[PDB]
């Protein structure tokens, strides 16, 4: 109890493929001083045509051109500061070099953390019951083939899964009937190939995890919401209120419920037909974006990601089969309240991610620290005279959602 | 994205200011490859060419 | 040391002793630099092929 070692013992590590994955490329250096606190791209445009058996009628109702918009901001600071005393820091470690390992790993943990839940919270598309876990080929195969089929053909599709999930689809490969790479490396290393089922996927401890939040009632809209283009052409959010749930509970309805339109059909982007899911339609879905409540009489004034728009006026923007109006029924996936780590699959332009610069501080030494491609600043000061030294640790983030139609969360069903 | 190497080398009993520093390393490697050789015999300035 | 709610740090000078025979030895290797040479062997044209 009187001789110790030097060297720390080692510790536990999350995983970083989040942010390897996501676009890196369109937003970097792009949030200048000059820029300001936001930055906005531009949006495709899409166009109707007419259906007439003349040739002269150069005097008709022609189309319309609408430009869009999608914005891109900061986020809050990535702190970690500590007090101590210099003489029993000092101790055993010189320069405050030992301190330095178990920090950056924390930055970029919850950096992640913060990038897997805006993820979750501003998708779009939903698969599956919430209950059921991954067990089979089919359930990694249909987010790949609803992405094709919706229609998205420039990027990379990729989709990320748990530990535990990925040893079964292996221990499901291992008993394969003709490949005998295949069933030897799965057998031997347990580890699935990178093209599973036609989408990239990829296994990761390190994935945030949701509460449903207590709801209950035949839940239907009561007035009717504008979804039309010239409203959404922003945001690609739209409010809507919920009549018919229970009578007065706090937290009706959390930061990541999909909330799904029965009667209202999702269309192949280009051709504007409806959907197949071999068997029956699929229907549209929408994330909630902020905690809702409910009062009484069970109105419930909620958020949601992903507009159903069908402009009558503009009918090239249309994405719904019909227009949702008063009296339809709707409904909320999942049980109850329960807590579950959900599963990802997207599109490569689907959430950007960028890092801010930060200039030294005036008067006050400080240092710079790389790790997997994020700066970290720190500055290190002593106010106070009582052997109170201060060490701080910032890095400045800024997020941006390009399309919420390109992602969203999925499970396995029954 | 930069992403460069980490040693952990220096900052050893040092103060670091420049943030504009990325490490990139060259990787040398020695392979035995099994190649085919052409002899061309002219007569004509030296026979054998290999 | 905290001496009388204060910070005063110890005086830290340095003199230099340990440089002197590190700069002979660079300076005597300065002097007389040294090259690759190739040496001939006991054949006609080995002069030629080394110059």
């Amino acid at each position: 109890s009187q001789i110790v070692l030097k060297k720390f013992l080692p510790g536990f590590m999350s995983d970083l493929v989040l942010a390897k994955t996501v676009d890196r490329q369109l937003l970097a250096g792009e949030i200048n001083s000059s820029t300001g606190d936001s930055v906005s791209f531009k949006r495709p445009h899409q166009f109707s045509s007419l259906r007439t058996p003349t040739g002269d009628i150069s005097g008709q109702n022609k189309n319309n051109l609408i430009s869009g918009k999608a914005t891109g901001r900061v986020g809050n600071y990535i702190t970690v500061a500590v007090e101590y005393q210099q003489l029993e820091e000092a101790i055993k470690l010189n320069q405050l070099e030992e301190i330095l390992a178990p920090v950056r790993q924390r930055i970029v943990t919850d950096l992640e953390t913060e990038l897997a839940h805006f993820m979750m919270n501003n998708g779009a598309l939903s698969l599956g019951s919430p209950n059921t876990p991954i067990t089979k080929w089919s359930d990694v195969a249909q987010t790949a083939s609803f992405l094709k089929d919706l229609g998205v053909n420039e990027g990379e599709n990729y989709a990320v899964m748990d530990p535990w999930s990925a040893q079964r689809l292996a221990d499901a490969q291992t008993g394969l009937h003709a490949s005998d790479q295949l069933v030897r490396t799965a057998w031997e290393n347990a580890q699935i190939p990178t093209n599973f089922g036609g989408i990239r996927a990829l296994m990761s401890n390190g994935l945030a995890s949701r509460t449903q939040g207590a709801f209950g009632g035949t839940l239907t809209v009561k007035t009717q919401p504008t979804v039309t283009y010239n409203a959404v052409k922003d945001s690609y959010q739209f409010t809507v209120t919920l009549t018919g749930a229970t009578a007065s509970v706090t937290g009706f309805l959390k930061a990541g419920d999909q909330v799904k339109f029965t009667n209202t059909y999702w269309l192949q982007q280009q051709t504007k037909q409806a959907l197949y899911n071999g068997a029956t339609p699929i229907s549209f879905t929408a994330t909630v974006t902020a905690d809702a409540n409910s009062d009484s009489g069970g109105d419930v004034t909620v958020t949601l990601s992903g507009v159903p728009i069908y402009d009558t006026t503009n009918p090239q923007y249309n994405s719904v089969s019909r227009q949702v109006e008063a009296g339809d029924a709707v409904s909320v996936v999942g049980t109850a309240s329960q807590t579950m780590k959900p599963n990802l699959f997207y599109n490569k332009f689907f959430c950007g991610l960028g890092s801010i610069p930060l200039p030294k501080l005036h008067s006050i030494d400080s240092a710079v620290a790389t790790y997997e491609g994020f700066s970290i600043r720190v500055h290190k000061y002593a106010d106070g005279d009582a052997n109170v030294q201060k060490m701080r640790f910032d890095l400045l983030p800024a997020y941006v959602c390009f399309n919420p139609h390109m992602g969203g969360q999925f499970f396995g069903n029954p | 994205p930069t992403s460069l190497d980490v040693t952990s080398m220096t900052s050893w009993e040092y103060n670091w200011f420049g943030a504009d520093v990325i490490y990139i390393a060259k990787y040398y490697e020695v392979r035995k490859e099994s190649v085919d050789v052409i002899s061309y015999r002219h007569p004509i300035t030296g026979e054998i060419a290999t | 040391t905290k001496l009388d709610e204060q910070f005063e740090k110890y005086p830290k000078f340095e003199i230099n002793k340990v440089a002197t025979e590190l700069n002979r030895i660079i300076a005597e290797y300065r002097n007389n630099r040294i090259t690759v040479k190739f040496r001939p062997g006991d054949r006609e044209a080995s002069e030629e092929l080394a110059n």
